[PDB]
């Protein structure tokens, strides 16, 4: 059995500051050096989050600040586990980042986006498909805004080589963008399912995406 | 409603945001661009149960009451609904408190990451104020 469990919780309030963190730990891996590497990074991230809360309660007041972090298992199959961790900072407005890890349960592998594809052409191929998706979305719904062809905002040009991604239960690849990354803040965290028929021949195989 | 760029500058000028606590008008427009794309009715719900409201995406954890954010304050003492009007008065008045909370316009991540240290007077350029 491979599953996420809550391993540290910090809720605390003081002066103009609060924190509400639930941190996951990975258990069940046959490869403990990976399981500990993974769990070490979740804890450094929590520790950093507590540091920023303690720093906002120290010395001179610097305005109201709320820090929140939680986590959710988005994919749990016999072959695959994927875990969403959210990191939300709120002062005037909310700012959400969502990060993922996706684990091959049979082979004890932490998947990178890069490892799914035979070479670097996936970057441009995915970036382009996303531009098309954004365009179609904007067309269908005038309440959807992406920084695509807007003459006053820096447009979305390319995904990063290690862009946030995960893999769904139906074996589809999803790219995720933090808030303010590709769009005004009201749009939230935005994501894009890349149809497999668009990238199939760039894949190493069909173990993960199909 | 969706303000035109210059139309919002003209309106924020009336409401005394030009050089309020030191911030020239371009900053307040730039901020609005990257929060709401100038849409007074924009709403965004977040993981913690809070919501960002309006043209400046003021959030219910601290600044307004929407009755559905357990454990929040209401520092601007307003219903969150008041931040979704086509008149910007209510959002300006809360924004004015927010910039005085102790962090300047840094309390907006949008401003920090898309506006700060840029040529923000450009959001005013071409306008007739
Ligand atoms: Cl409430
Ligand atoms: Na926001
Ligand atoms: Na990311
Ligand atoms: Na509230």
């Amino acid at each position: 059995i491979v599953k996420a469990i809550t391993f540290i919780e910090i809720k605390e309030e003081k002066d103009q500051s609060s924190i509400d963190v639930k941190t996951p730990a990975l258990s069940g891996l046959s490869n403990k050096e990976l399981e500990n590497s993974i769990n070490e990074k979740y804890l450094k991230e929590s520790q950093q989050l507590y540091k920023e809360f303690i720093q906002s309660t120290s010395k001179n007041k610097k305005g109201h600040l709320s820090i929140y972090s939680d986590y959710e298992t988005v994919t749990d199959t016999p072959d695959l586990l994927s875990i969403r961790r959210n990191i939300e900072t709120t002062q005037a407005s909310s700012y959400t980042q969502s990060r993922y890890i996706t684990i091959d349960k049979k082979n004890d592998i932490l998947l990178t986006l890069k490892s799914l594809f035979k070479d670097e052409r996936y970057i441009k191929v995915i970036s382009q498909n996303i531009k098309e998706q954004m365009k179609q979305q904007m067309k269908e719904d005038p309440n959807k805004i992406y920084w695509l062809t807007d003459e006053d905002a820096e447009p979305f040009k390319t995904i990063l080589p290690d862009q946030t991604f995960y893999i769904t239960e139906d074996h589809k690849l999803v790219i995720s963008f933090d808030e303010y990354e590709v769009a005004p803040g009201y749009m939230g965290v935005t994501e894009f399912t890349i149809p497999t028929g668009v990238i199939s021949n760039l894949l190493v195989g069909e173990r993960y995406i199909r | 409603k969706v303000f035109g760029r210059c139309e919002l500058a003209a309106a924020m000028k009336r409401h005394g945001l030009d050089n309020y606590r030191g911030y020239s008008l371009g900053n307040w427009v730039c901020a609005a661009k990257f929060e709401s794309n100038f849409n007074t009715q924009a709403t965004n719900r977040n993981t913690d149960g809070s919501t960002d409201y309006g043209i400046l995406q003021i959030n219910s954890r601290w600044w307004c009451n929407d009755g559905r954010t357990p454990g929040s304050r209401n520092l601007c003492n307003i219903p969150c609904s008041a931040l979704l009007s086509s008149d910007i008065t209510a959002s300006v008045n809360c924004a004015k408190k927010i910039v005085s909370d102790g962090n300047g316009m840094n309390a907006w991540v949008a401003w920090r990451n898309r506006c700060k240290g840029t040529d923000v007077q450009a959001w005013i350029r071409g306008c007739r104020l």
